[PDB]
């Protein structure tokens, strides 16, 4: 059974650059059986090369298969913004009746730095009525990843009661955009009056903060 | 041109059997010409080829090691389609099933690198009922909307199992949409946002409805989201 490895595993790349893709076999896979997909999130892959060399239809040109034996390799001559995916070889052998894949690598786009814009959602009167309050903050289309949201009730520190998660990078802009949940039960939130979402991010020179009072 | 349509999402109980369908068209079961294949995607195995079948004067049915004993992939000329039967499931059968299409033929030989892909079918294995979400607004202060830009959005919680279809304005709007990741919640359950950035001077002409679908539960929720 042909074990496909492919490397690096995760790669950062400015647009126009060159990006080299490679895939190891643990065995000769004959040139007629290598392909490539890119697979976008949410997406199924799509056929990018196969044959080895073969660019599918419709494929850009800065599209290319090469290789033989045991090390093929996938080049993008210059690389765009909409390129953002993971990108699999696969191999089929004929005898015995074997199809592998390789685990991925993924490309993921360089941009300049770019600041969130914030904001903060109160818990819906609907919700309330049934015992529980989410309060929501939103980090909209900021780059690089790494973020920093803290909570603040009354102007005390929340912690274990929050739970966050992250777009993939936009095939346009770039940008990664974040969400964060406070759950407090209803009787707690009743309890207090401001509630504040900060944010420390590399592309704000100081955090910004986003609060707003229960009632008002 | 040649479209593959699967199932919906499917939730499975441990020890039972998956079964899916693919309905093809734009080209036959039957032909000479293709391979059917179905294809599975996990986060902690990736892409995995599970079996084809094809027919030249007869049905023919190829399985991966990994399933064999287990796997049944049928074909309906009738109604055009292949199935896929998985029985005896884990949790290790939690993934998302593709079939696809293989009719690149290189000196006679099916490469079988795969030309036509279906949307995807997300299958969970558990034990928990389904269970569809509640649907809450977001909506933004009116001092946050001061500026050029209104921040509106749905919260979709306490559902199970993945996954939720959220659009917005029935597919209308689809600019600066972002819909996150759900989250599983000490309960069990997901809880999922959806957002959309829209300008502030629409936000008395314009009306923004969140359309939630939620299949495993024929839970359909239509929410307009007024700052």
């Amino acid at each position: 059974e042909i074990v496909l490895t492919q490397s690096p595993g995760t790669l950062s790349l400015s647009p126009g650059e060159r990006v080299t893709l490679s895939c190891r076999a643990s065995q000769t896979v004959y040139n007629s059986y290598l392909a490539w997909y890119q697979q976008k999130p949410g997406q199924a892959p799509t056929l990018l090369i196969y044959g080895t060399s073969t660019r599918a239809t419709g494929v850009p040109d800065r599209f290319s298969g090469s290789g033989s034996g045991t090390v093929f390799t996938l080049t993008i001559s210059r690389l765009e913004p909409e390129d953002f995916a993971v990108y699999f070889c696969q191999q089929y052998s004929t005898s015995p009746r074997a199809l592998t894949f390789g685990g991925g690598t993924k490309v993921e786009i360089k941009r300049t730095v770019a600041a969130p814009s914030v904001f903060i959602f109160p818990p819906s009167d609907e919700q309330l009525k049934s015992g529980t309050a989410s309060v929501v903050c939103l980090l909209n289309n900021f780059y690089p990843r790494e973020a920093k949201v803290q909570w603040k009730v009354d102007n005390a520190l929340q912690s274990g009661n929050s739970q966050e998660s992250v777009t993939e990078q936009d095939s346009k802009d770039s940008t990664y955009s974040l969400s964060s949940t406070l759950t407090l039960s209803k009787a707690d939130y009743e309890k207090h009056k401001v509630y504040a979402c900060e944010v420390t991010h590399q592309g704000l020179s100081s955090p910004v903060t986003k609060s707003f009072n229960r009632g008002e | 041109q040649v479209q593959l349509q699967q199932s919906g999402p499917r939730l499975v109980k441990p020890s039972q059997t998956l079964s899916l369908t693919c309905a093809i068209s734009g080209d036959s079961v039957s032909s000479s010409s293709a391979v059917w294949t179905w294809i599975r995607q996990s986060p902690s195995r990736g892409l995995e080829w599970l079996g084809r079948t094809y027919y030249r004067s007869k049905w023919y049915d190829d399985y991966a090691v990994s399933v064999q004993g287990r796997i049944t992939i049928n074909p309906d000329t009738s109604k055009n389609q292949i199935s896929l039967q998985l029985n005896s499931v884990t949790p290790d059968d939690t993934a998302v099933y593709y079939c696809a299409r293989s009719s690149i033929n290189i000196f006679g030989v099916f490469v079988m690198a795969m030309d036509v892909w279906g949307q995807g079918t997300a299958v969970t294995v558990s034990s928990p009922s389904t269970k569809g979400p509640s649907v809450f607004p977001l909506a933004p202060s009116s001092k946050s909307t001061s500026g050029g830009t209104a921040a509106l959005g749905c919260l979709v919680k306490d559902y199970f199992p993945e996954p939720v279809t959220v659009s917005w304005n029935s597919g209308a709007l689809t600019s600066g949409v972002h819909t996150f990741p759900a989250v599983l919640q000490s309960s069990g359950l997901y809880s999922l946002s959806s957002v959309v950035t829209v300008p502030s001077s629409s936000l008395g002409t314009q009306t923004y409805i969140c359309n939630v679908n939620h299949k495993p539960s024929n839970t359909k929720v239509d929410k307009r989201v007024e700052p």
